[PDB]
């Protein structure tokens, strides 16, 4: 199992990290910690570097770095805490849909169950509420469930029965008998190992890996400067040990996130089916556990703008469960694994 | 061992519950509850509570109390939080600053300063932490240079709560500097309007904001030095030890677990995935309630067991943090959009949670205290 | 609430503690860590102190001490690591049944699911397997389930279809269509708040509390004598902090176990009364696992050998933590009761 | 990067797998598996593994190896445990004592000692820990006082595994007492048959027992002090860091998770277990990658203590968590019937406490990780 580094990804990451270090970070301690949606302040950096063509393969005139490039982009966006202007477009692009839409509804499991599509009259209607990753009054891509079938549905703004929950963060969209046709179905969201859903989960897992890594960096540095009882905080075992444990989880998360992207790219070019679930569920738990520990290690300053941790703290609140609760993702992964042990 | 309350206690408790549920108090509570990063003025609410005689029932009558036992005041504290009253001001004014004055103040200082606190007309913050002295409180640098009979105060206090709404500050200062780390420390009750005081806000992720307090030769009367001069370090930790019960965190965890159950029950049914957590948290809540009253029964008899107090603080604050983290994921997207009342308190709970294992002694300090019982 | 110690019980604990310290402990590192069953080596000391009469009321000829005394006995039995000759005869006595049998089948939730009783003409037929708390080849008290009704069945030592697995510990009983009649039913095993199951759960919670407590006692003691890098183990934050966390869990467990015992006793004389036995059991099962893992780490390799005596509590928690059901499963039962109370409130 | 293995690596794996699935091997594996507190003799199995040339495929051919890359020996180690081979004798003899003579031994000592190890004819164990020297290994008081060009060793070594079955003991001794804590220390390859050696068992809850080794003026030839005299302390640390991969714990966790799935699968329909199965299978996936991350680097001369400590910690802790959970999975009938899964998981529970203590404790792994926080090349 060769794990030595690839130059092409190394350049990509270096160019993202340098470019994103310029992006201005939102200065509040309340309200949204980032500007989300396809048109955030990091959108400019991504466009310059041609992020639209990263996952594009050798065929059809694309860079040819596969999902792994998408995972690298998402990790650096999370690390910078500058917002994610990439995930919604990259989901749309993987299905041939035009950009510009917020995506919503991934938090429910089974996939799409927060917005149910009922066959009624001579039609179908969407009913439920969903969390959005972008502006809730714009166009939407909704994970919806029709008769047990998980589907991604395009909804144009101002549609009947659609109300936008603006002002809470993340934003929320509500559907009261919002009508849809089979023409609005952008694609299916099944568990195929290389489908749009699996790619979407690995991008989100990489984002959570970035957010968690970014918070750890702050705590490790602040524990190196701050002194109490004439010792660096980092020389206190009750501080160093939790930061070290957070390091293990970050490296364990890196391992399954990149393994997941590599398996997907190998299939485009055994335990393959649950790799996206695995990557997302351990990243969501890792982000939650790393952030708790970082807040405690940095004391009351972690809750104030003296540090910068408050941005990652607010992000983990909204992002750790955006694509499903870890406990539920694990049960899906465990069911699949127990299936294999039965046949 | 009686795991439960007498009939006399529950008659008291239900009277206090009724007093807290009049239309006037409910209106004041609603105008005063912090949410969405906002920290409203609650002085009008606290005056209503003072007028009803509920702020310091355990204090002597000469100071505005009712001379009830400490356990009657825990009943009141529990019912205060269960009625929606924001309790940070009560904890800081009555349970820390007021308690210190009763424990270490002269009969004059108690007369001159305590009655307004018991009536809800004046309030006090706690000004110990300094930029270089958090867990290591003995590294404080604020100096109290004598000035005739009085003193002037220079230093910086940071991370206190409610300070821009309060009138008094309990301040730790070096009266005799250079006499050692844990020597020559004194406690002063500082008027926050006095010259040279600069209160300002450090933004905090939570609803209630932190504060920086600036003392530039702040003049303080000699009668405003509480307790024996230069004996502040043993007095200060004696007082912190008496205030440690875990009850305040128990009631947060209770409020937050009940809010999550309300959110769950306000949405159409079995909720199979939440059942284990609801069970464990309810069980740990019951353990935490007993651990808190284990401290109060001991305090009421006049014995201060610092290990037991440290157990209760650790268990309740870690429990309250765990409940806040899990409960914040329970309201559905529709409930967040519509600002269901439980979604609002749970959003606040999440952003309060990190502080619980840090205030009034960190989790790590509690474990250190606990290690002395070996 | 007032939690000052009861003087009559402080004496009762002291008397149990010193008499149980006179019972030799099993000397091996392999095999069963205790000899339990109704007549193991600590039966004499319990008989001498009249423990069999602690719970029965004064009017029935007992000492009227209640389930609280039963909990004290069980905790002190767990701390001693001398085996448990109380639990099965207390369960039987709470149902008017004479003693001497091993109790089995508690590990299955819902109650009795590991032994299903299917209706026959003159009774039922039992099929399943079950963990016993005593000799699997003796008389038995089996938690079984007839059509969703949980019941306790008395089974004679050589009943047909009954196979005793005595190789393992804890020992196991298998039934292959073993036949029982309505006369063999000792009593129902319902979820009633002061019912036999609820008392049996509280006794098991107390037993786990004593096991964890005994284990923690020896790790704290060892951490005080063992030195490395010229400091006491207890003076190294990485060892002392896990030992201090275990103490928190032990105190939390003591709180719910004695709250539950006192609430059952209250209702026997005179919010969430129904779930208290589950709360106590589930906290004690998780506390025992968490405490013992921490004690083993804090003492190093010696924890794994007869240099310390931790190894007896270690094997005990392996068997006892789940003998009355998995904690997550107990917690879900507690959770549904709480959520159902919340659905009613709205 | 490339997750997964070369087609050439998969072909070599399949031949190892087939070689370990013969009647001769499976019969011997059955006879040598520790279970129920009994630790059987393994010498016959390991003779047979040496005959098959599987014990040290990456050693030089002069010394019994087959001149293969280190990653090829990792593939063998994987398939040895997946075929039931008890591996502690292999880890102590080939992966610790054997690796250390390769790294620090002369031609004279390499040639006299290595071949019988590669053939499974002779075995060694590690004699470092003392009654007052566990974590604080520099507190060791064993003394090697000179005797001509040889030495006489007096001390007490405790908590080694397999010792009453082995021939050689890698023993740390002070060749110069009074030289300061971490100075004056040398390593000896002690012949455990020599006069003055008394080996006895310290009973432990695990299947495999601990040992006490008493050394009373035991003679040690001068050509058996391996490495530079008195430079023993650095050599032990270098050897330990090179040894640390997490592969051995990864394989215990994989065995135990698979035993628990076997137990569950052979039983009626488990919503309780699904989450544990999921998290444990994902953490195993992460742990396989971390382990092979350190082997890849070791294969390329790169030594990196922090990544090796991460892998050791993650894998040992996971194996403990898997053993604790999975011990409750077999139901009473399976325990009564001695379902092989139940036997394996009963062993696993009693083994688990040692994993976060052997070859560096979990606390020392965290200390090594904090080392990264003071490095400028952190990111
Ligand atoms: C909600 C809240 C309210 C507060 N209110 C007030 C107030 O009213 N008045 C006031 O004066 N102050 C107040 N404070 C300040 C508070 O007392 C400090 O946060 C606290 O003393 C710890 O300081 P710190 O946050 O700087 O942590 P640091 O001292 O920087 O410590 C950082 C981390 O290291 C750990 N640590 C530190 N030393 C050790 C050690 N020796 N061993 C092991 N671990 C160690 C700590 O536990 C913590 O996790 C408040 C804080 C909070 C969070
Ligand atoms: C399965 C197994 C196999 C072994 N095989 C061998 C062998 O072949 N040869 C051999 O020589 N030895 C062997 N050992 C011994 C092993 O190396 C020791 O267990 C270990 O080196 C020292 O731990 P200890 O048990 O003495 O614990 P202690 O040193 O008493 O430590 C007690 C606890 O405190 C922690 N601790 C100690 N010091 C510190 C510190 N400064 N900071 C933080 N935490 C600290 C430890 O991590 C541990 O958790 C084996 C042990 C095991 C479990």
């Amino acid at each position: 199992m060769d794990l030595t580094p690839d130059p092409l990804l190394v350049q990509l990451r270096g160019a993202l990290r340098t470019a994103l270090a310029g992006v201005p970070v939102r200065s509040g301690v309340h309200g949204p910690p980032v500007a989300d949606g396809p048109s955030g302040p990091a959108r400019e950096v991504l466009d310059r570097l041609g992020a639209a063509d990263f996952e594009r393969p050798a065929s059809a005139g694309g860079l040819g770095l596969g999902l792994t490039a998408g995972v690298v982009v998402a990790e650096e966006l999370g690390r910078a805490a500058c917002g994610n202007p990439y995930r919604a477009d990259a989901l749309a692009a993987s299905l041939g849909h035009p950009g510009g839409a917020a995506s919503a509804g991934w938090e429910a499991l089974p996939v799409g169950a927060g917005v149910t599509a009922t066959a009624r009259a001579g039609g179908w209607d969407l009913t439920g509420a969903a969390t959005a990753d972008g502006p809730a009054d714009g166009p939407l891509l909704v994970a919806a469930r029709a008769g047990g079938e998980p589907l991604l549905v395009a909804v144009e703004p101002g549609a009947p029965g659609l109300t936008a929950g603006t002002g809470c963060w993340p934003q929320v969209v509500r559907f009261e008998a919002t009508p849809v046709t089979p023409a609005d179905v952008v694609g299916a969201l099944d568990d195929s190992p290389t489908g749009p859903l699996a790619r979407a989960r690995l991008r989100q897992a990489a984002y959570l890996l970035g957010v968690a890594d970014g918070a750890h960096r702050i705590a490790v540095r602040h524990a190196g400067v701050r002194r109490q009882f004439d010792t660096r905080l980092r020389d206190l075992p009750a501080v160093a040990f939790p930061l070290a444990r957070a390091m293990v989880a970050l490296r364990a998360t890196r391992a399954v996130v990149y393994r997941g992207a590599s398996l997907v790219d190998s299939q485009d070019a055994a335990g393959t089916g649950t790799a996206p679930l695995v990557a997302l569920a351990t990243a969501a738990e890792t982000a939650r556990d790393v952030v708790r520990s970082c807040m405690q290690a940095c004391g009351v300053r972690a809750m104030t703008d003296e540090l910068g941790l408050h941005r990652y703290f607010r992000l983990v609140a909204a992002e750790a469960g955006r694509y499903g609760e870890p406990a539920a993702l694990w049960r899906l992964a465990g069911a699949a694994r127990l299936d294999r042990a039965r046949r | 061992m009686r795991y439960g309350f007498t009939e006399e206690q529950q008659r008291f408790r239900a009277d206090v519950r009724q007093a807290l549920r009049s239309a006037e108090v409910r209106a004041a509570v609603a105008d005063a509850t912090p949410a969405d990063g906002v920290e409203p003025d609650m002085r009008t609410l606290y005056r209503l509570l003072g007028k009803l005689g509920l702020l310091a029932v355990h204090w002597p009558a000469e100071f505005g109390g009712a001379d009830r036992p400490l356990t009657d005041a825990a009943i009141v504290a529990e019912e205060l939080v269960r009625a929606g009253v924001p309790d940070t001001l009560h904890v800081n004014t009555i349970q820390i600053v007021g308690q210190f004055l009763l424990m270490a103040g002269s009969a004059e200082q108690k007369r001159r300063h305590l009655p307004a606190l018991a009536q809800g007309e004046r309030f006090a913050s706690v000004l110990y932490t300094e930029p270089d002295a958090g867990s290591d409180l003995g590294a404080l640098r604020t100096v109290a240079e004598p000035d005739g009979d009085g003193y002037r105060l220079t230093g910086t206090k940071v991370f206190s709560l409610k300070t821009r709404f309060v009138d008094l500050g309990l301040c730790a200062a070096r009266t005799t500097p250079g006499a050692g780390k844990y020597q020559g420390i004194s406690l002063f009750l500082v008027d926050l309007t006095a010259p040279g005081v600069t209160v300002s806000v450090i933004p905090g992720v939570s609803d209630e904001q932190f504060h920086r307090v600036d003392l530039d030769a702040v003049p303080v009367s000699g009668d405003d030095l509480i307790g024996a001069r230069d004996q502040g370090w043993p007095l200060l930790n004696e007082a912190l030890a008496i205030e440690r019960t875990g009850l305040d965190y128990f009631l947060k965890a209770e409020r937050w677990l009940e809010a999550a159950l309300e959110a769950l029950a306000d949405r159409d049914p079995t909720h199979d995935a939440h059942l284990e957590h609801i069970g464990r948290f309810d069980g740990a809540l019951a353990a935490d309630h007993v651990l808190a009253w284990e401290v109060l029964t001991g305090l009421a008899s006049g014995r201060v067991d610092p290990v037991t107090a440290a157990v209760a603080k650790y268990h309740s604050s870690e429990l309250a943090r765990d409940v806040a983290e899990w409960a914040a994921g329970v309201p559905d997207p529709g409930q967040r959009a519509d600002r269901a009342p439980a979604a609002v308190v749970l959003d606040s709970a999440y952003r309060e949670a990190p502080g619980l294992t840090l205030s009034a002694g960190t989790s790590e300090v509690m474990l250190q205290i606990m290690a002395t019982a070996f």
